């Protein structure tokens, strides 16, 4: 669940909660999640943020829909996405989206994500 | 009764469609970079009066000047007249006015199946050494758009030539937007504005626009 | 003497001396130039002089109204308002806000073509509950120009939206209409902007503490075609304090050789402490 | 001491050379002490305890002249103290009301304010040539209020009486209520003062509440009786306007500018020797006293350039600046309480001397009227008017906020503390009138006082930050780091600064996350060879970005909008 | 015969307008002409100044007296503070702007300046109010016995003034957009007074 006053706090948290490389120390502390992986995903949170201003809640819910399809195939191959939608969870934040609000609160829940992933590199 | 008042209506119809910039505000993190300008109530694309003006005016300043000029108030008195002109004194308060254009076929591109009336169009720069891509998301209109386009010309009871002297200005000034671009990134597509259906009528009666509507071929 | 006033304004303009100053309220001056104003636009200015010649009629100064009745501060005694019920507890030594009543806040307007008007108009914008109520004589003339008043404005700058107002005509409070006398003799305060005649100028002037206001300005005409200022006399304000109840008077403050009279309500109305 | 041999020596102590003998002891003998002992005092001047005693001195003359006995003077005075308990010396005073609103085409505002400052030295000059005094029966002046150390006889209050009553239809005669004086006075006994503690504050609580009946009860009958039934002084106005620029001013009988009943007021250069009544010398007070009969005013001084100039300058010599003309108002924070309450801290049994309030108002006159011409020394700008009570001072804008803060600086290194004062900063194009912006200003100013008062108000209704965190944290802080990054490098420039203020301005718990992908996104696209130098700008903007307390938010959100002021080009 | 028979109409933008401010101070990002507004409640108005001068600059282009009586003269004994009452207009539909959804009741339009050669921009953000916004209109015309030859001749310049006002911009930075604006539901109604108001309620709609 994510309120209005949590949801950038839990993102830092849950970045700084994803487990990193305790192999080689060339520039050690990197995660197993890698850019691309996450950067895919946050590729259609964000055009989705970008239409909910324009359209309305009731002619989106087709993507909206398809946004868990993508985050369970993404977490399903390469487990270090598994790793993000555990530790940050996705498939209880999206469950809950009932408001075009609470839409556009996911969608900058994810953008929270990938901006302390970024942060912390 | 001499004063009127004349309706220039024609239909802004896009190709390669056009980003009129809004807000130079924080894209949020992957969202649209730079957006268009939007009407608030119903959130599709407009093109407000002061970019066809100013765009207009700068196309027009190219044909009638005689010499180039360092500043608007320095035009000749053939545009200063038409475009206003704050430091002459006759040319205050005249002569046009262009109202913003909102969409005219909303629904004709419902018909046509398409999503939104915004395309995002998806860009990159290469850098010239180390030849480094670094991404674009810029927010245009959708192509076959429409938008209606009325432009108010006042006619007082001082002219008495200037009013066919000055169609032939506007006629003239609404090909070379056809020609050159309008807001957009211009040199890189997103211009290409026609113009459809041109006709004038008097809003505020007593002039005769038989003439300029069939001027107006 | 009779029932209030209450008049919701809503950006009023109140000029006092100058058109980028507006200063909340408005003397009897003004609401009584205003009564006669739309006693001659009408057909009845001759029976509203009659009445207002005659002892009976009084009107007092504007003073707010946000749920009771304000008053002005009595000078010198222990601020600009005090509430109804405040100013025994007042006076006998306490300690109060001067309530928000409205902002006064000014506006850059223009002249477009002329390129030397750009001016400021300085309007008293009311806070949503305040209201300004006259304390008058209810007579059937009065409420006639008072409710006409109400569509034609009240103030400066009307015409250009500055002062209309709506009207509530309430009893007064029985704790305030015991106090409202005109021949009293103990420790009174005036709550008009009023003169005494000659003979109760002395009185007045030595064992009274009061203020002086200019009221001076141009004459509202129409049968002169240019504009002559008043005879710029000085009164004593609301909230001063007296020996005793004075009797005050019309002043005539006409141009030099003037056709019609130009009058100036200063006979008072007083509040007992 | 050979000072005081050489200006002393050839004298020729009559009544006309009454006056200049004080401007040499306030000019030398002020700085050092009186009887020094290690006894409580401590504190007073000689120039201070001389002039004190020559105004008890002067009074008791006149009370014993007038009540007709001195046979002895010795017969009271060495050989019984019972002559200490009785009222002589009254404190007259009086209030020049209307002084502020009189002074609301600049230069003109300063004449004006400095011809109320006239008033108030000839009110007191003329009030002690009626009587038989000079100055040093005085004390506090400026601003409006003075205070005086009078006889106590019968004659006093009657010339009081009628010297109140003709500066008053004086006023009235050119001024019409817009200007009053109202004396009023309270008799004390000479052991009141020797020690107590309240009834000290009761004899101003007397004087005080005489002041304020008369300002009240403003006139007498039948000056109102008769008073209700291009231009002649603003021509005076004007032409004072331009004689501002002198320094001797001079008492005629009929010059132009009247300052009294028979009296009119020139400014004149040393072409002169026309007829003088008085020499008002300007802030000198030494090297202008060479003339007999020169009293000192300290007012005025340094209008550098025309003010319509002011943001046609700034314009710095690498030609980058924005063209903005400022203003300050600064005032002291809580000085009516000082004047007569800020002694009544240390001890119940207060300090709180006649002279220790003479030598606080001397102080306070001798800051903010003079040596505010030495802070404005080089920093192209006009002080309009100063008194303590507001000082205000329009200017180019660099050096308006580096005058506020050298007066701030200079003000408590002169005070310790313990007195301070608040300031609002406006900001305004050219061509504007200066109505609007003084009272824009006055507002800003206000909000400051507000807020701790203690406080400056940069620019705007908020931005209102305490003066000390403004000084030691703003500009010697964090502006200096943002000049000391931005100047040194050359990838970012003013869009990085703009995109920043943005984010400052906003300040959601979002955009806490949206500023550190930036500035980590910026990280990167640096030259490896700046990326440390941007790295260390990047802790610095996020950690006083990320600090919960919103000091350092909007401390360098005002950081970098004087920082983009100060290098926007034409 | 003393009759007051207040006009009542609704403003509703068709371009959003933007009816200046007075000149406080501007930040670095923030907005370069804010819209006069109220001060206790921060919502965009239309000053009745702004309409009296608006109409009455459009009637002079038409009527040249007949305006003077109107619009009042300090000259001219007889029409001095002449017939009509302007209002300040306060948004009528804030309720239907809420409905719709629309956050704020101004948008702010961002805009440049390119300089002709060197060609370089120069941005500007100026505030609109927002192109449904509907404004409460009122206009309180006066009978007296100077009126009463002259009252239907003062209609068909008020209703001729606010058909101008409609194919004009209203209040600010127009000739380029910005004033578009429609008059709804005009009609006439005695406040004080007898007057018949049926009467030119056909002349009206």
């Amino acid at each position: 669940i994510l309120t209005d006053e949590n949801y950038v706090d839990i993102a830092e948290k849950a970045i700084l909660k994803l487990e990193r490389n305790t192999r080689n120390r060339k520039n050690p502390d990197a995660f197993f999640l890698t850019t691309s992986k996450l950067r895919n995903l946050l590729s259609l949170t964000s055009t989705l943020f970008d239409e909910s201003k324009v359209k309305e809640y009731d002619a989106l819910l087709d993507r909206i829909a398809y946004l868990r399809v993508q985050f369970v195939y993404q977490a399903g191959r390469e487990i270090a996405v598994k790793d993000l939608i555990e530790k940050a969870q996705i498939l209880e934040a999206l469950k809950e989206i009932k408001d075009r609000e609470t839409l556009q609160r996911f969608c900058r829940y994810m953008e929270a994500l990938v901006a302390y992933f970024k942060f912390y590199g | 009764m001499t004063f009127a008042k004349i309706k220039f209506s024609a239909q802004i119809r896009l190709e390669t469609g056009l980003h009129i910039g809004g807000s130079d505000a924080f894209a949020a993190i992957g969202a649209i970079n730079s957006p268009v300008i939007k009407d608030p109530i119903t959130n599709l694309p407009i093109i407000p009066g002061s970019s066809l003006k100013g765009k207009m005016r700068t196309l027009l300043a190219k044909v009638y000047n005689e010499k180039v000029a360092e500043k608007p108030s320095d035009d000749s008195d053939i545009l200063s007249r038409l475009f206003g002109n704050s430091k002459d004194k006759r040319f205050k308060m005249g002569r046009l006015i262009f109202r913003d254009a909102f969409l005219s076929n909303a629904d004709e591109l419902d018909s046509l199946g398409v999503r939104s009336y915004t395309e995002v169009k998806f860009e990159n720069t290469i850098d010239r050494i180390t030849a480094e891509a670094n991404p674009r998301q810029i927010e245009r209109a959708i192509r076959n758009s429409t938008f209606d386009f009325e432009l108010i010309y006042e006619i007082t009871d001082e002219n008495e030539n200037q009013v066919e002297e000055d169609f032939k200005v506007i006629r003239d000034g609404l090909k070379l937007l056809e020609l050159d671009y309008l807001g957009g990134s211009g040199s890189r597509g997103y211009g290409k504005v026609a113009f459809e259906n041109l006709k004038a009528t008097t809003v505020f009666g007593n002039y005769d626009v038989k003439t300029l509507n069939e001027l107006l071929t | 003497t009779y029932k209030l006033y209450i008049m919701t304004f809503q950006n009023a303009h109140f000029g006092s001396g100058t058109l980028d100053s507006s200063k909340l309220t408005f003397s009897a001056d003004r609401i009584f130039s205003a009564l006669v104003l739309e006693a001659l636009k009408m057909g009845k200015l001759d029976a509203f002089l009659a009445e207002a010649n005659q002892d009976k009629f009084t009107l007092t100064d504007a003073f707010p109204f946000q749920f009771g009745p304000f008053l002005p501060k009595p000078i010198g005694y222990p601020l600009q308002f005090l509430a109804l019920e405040n100013v025994d507890d007042y006076l006998n030594g306490e300690l109060f806000e001067n309530e928000e009543h409205a902002v006064i806040d000014t506006v850059t307007k223009n002249q477009p073509h002329k390129d030397d008007n750009l001016y400021q108009v300085a309007t008293t914008r009311f806070s949503n509950d305040t209201s300004l109520y006259v304390i008058a004589n209810e007579s059937d003339l009065l409420n006639e120009l008072m409710s006409s008043l109400q569509y034609s404005g009240l103030g400066g700058k009307r015409s250009s939206g500055f002062g209309r107002f709506e009207l509530d005509i309430q009893n007064i409070p029985l704790e305030l209409s015991d106090r409202l006398t005109k021949n009293h003799s103990d420790k009174v305060m005036s709550l008009t902007t009023a003169l005494p005649v000659d003979a109760d100028l002395e009185e007045a002037m030595e064992d009274g503490h009061y203020l002086l206001t200019k009221s001076s300005g141009f004459a509202f005409s129409h049968a002169t075609n240019e504009n002559y200022r008043k005879q710029d006399l000085y009164k004593f304000a609301s909230g001063s304090t007296f020996s005793k109840t004075f009797e005050g008077q019309i002043v005539d403050v006409r141009p030099l050789d003037f056709p019609h009279a130009v009058l100036n309500y200063a006979k008072p109305l007083f509040f007992k402490l | 001491a050979t000072r005081i041999k050489n200006e002393l020596a050839e004298f020729e102590f009559n009544q006309v050379q009454i006056d200049s003998l004080l401007n040499l002891f306030e000019a030398t003998l002020s700085f050092v002490p009186s009887s020094t002992n290690t006894k409580e005092i401590a504190d007073i001047s000689l120039a201070d305890h001389s002039r004190l005693t020559a105004a008890f001195a002067l009074a008791i003359y006149d009370y014993l002249e007038d009540k007709g006995r001195h046979n002895y003077k010795e017969d009271l005075f060495t050989k019984v103290s019972a002559f200490y308990e009785e009222e002589a010396f009254l404190l007259a005073s009086f209030d020049l009301s209307g002084i502020q609103d009189f002074i609301y085409a600049a230069k003109q505002l300063k004449a004006r304010s400095l011809y109320l400052d006239f008033m108030s030295e000839y009110i007191a000059d003329s009030l002690l040539d009626k009587l038989g005094l000079n100055r040093a029966n005085m004390l506090y002046v400026g601003g409006g209020h003075a205070y005086f150390v009078l006889a106590n006889t019968e004659k006093t209050v009657e010339t009081l009486v009628q010297f109140e009553k003709d500066f008053n239809q004086f006023l009235l005669a050119n001024f019409q209520t817009r200007l009053y004086v109202a004396f009023g006075w309270g008799s004390f006994a000479a052991k009141d003062i020797m020690s107590s503690p309240e009834s000290y504050r009761q004899v101003y609580q007397k004087a005080s509440r005489m002041i304020s009946k008369k300002k009240i009860s403003r006139y007498d009958y039948q000056t109102l009786m008769l008073l209700n039934r291009v231009c002649d002084i603003c021509r005076g106005l004007y032409q004072f306007s331009k004689e501002i620029a002198h320094d001797h001013f001079i008492i005629t009988e009929n010059e132009g500018l009247p300052i009294g009943p028979n009296a009119c007021l020139k400014g004149v250069a040393f072409e002169k020797l026309s007829q003088e009544a008085f020499s008002r010398v300007y802030v000198k007070n030494d090297y202008k006293a060479g003339t007999v009969k020169a009293t000192h005013v300290f007012v005025g001084d340094y209008q550098c350039d025309e003010i319509y100039n002011y943001a046609a300058l700034s314009k710095n010599e690498n030609g980058l600046g924005i063209k903005r003309l400022a203003v300050v108002r600064l005032d002291v924070d809580d000085l009516g309480a000082a004047f007569m309450a800020g002694f009544s801290q240390q001890g119940n049994g207060q300090y709180s001397t006649l002279s220790r309030s003479a030598t606080f108002s001397r102080s306070m006159s001798l800051f903010f009227k003079v040596y505010i011409n030495q802070f404005a020394s080089d920093k192209k700008l006009s002080i309009i008017y100063a008194g303590g009570d507001d000082v205000f001072a329009i200017g180019s804008w660099q050096d308006i906020i580096a005058f506020t803060v050298e007066l701030r600086e200079n003000f408590i290194k002169w005070t310790n503390g313990k007195l301070t004062l608040s300031a609002g900063i406006g900001l305004f194009a050219d061509k504007t009138p200066i109505s609007l912006m003084a009272h824009q200003t006055g507002e800003l100013e206000e909000a400051a006082k507000g807020n701790e008062k203690d406080s400056i108000s940069l620019f705007s209704s908020d931005y209102t930050f305490k003066f000390d965190r403004f000084i030691t944290n703003v500009y010697d802080d964090k502006l200096e780091q943002i000049r000391y990054f931005f100047n040194h490098q050359d990838e970012r420039g003013k869009n990085f600064i703009y995109k920043l203020i943005e984010l400052l301005r906003n300040h959601d718990r979002m955009n806490m996350a949206r500023l550190a992908y930036y500035l980590t996104r910026l990280e990167e696209l640096t030259r490896e060879t700046d990326r440390d130098k941007f790295k260390t700008f990047k802790n610095l903007f996020y950690s006083w970005y990320t600090n919960k307390n919103d000091k350092d938010r909007k401390e360098a959100e005002l950081a970098l909008l004087l920082y983009i002021y100060e290098i926007r080009k034409d």
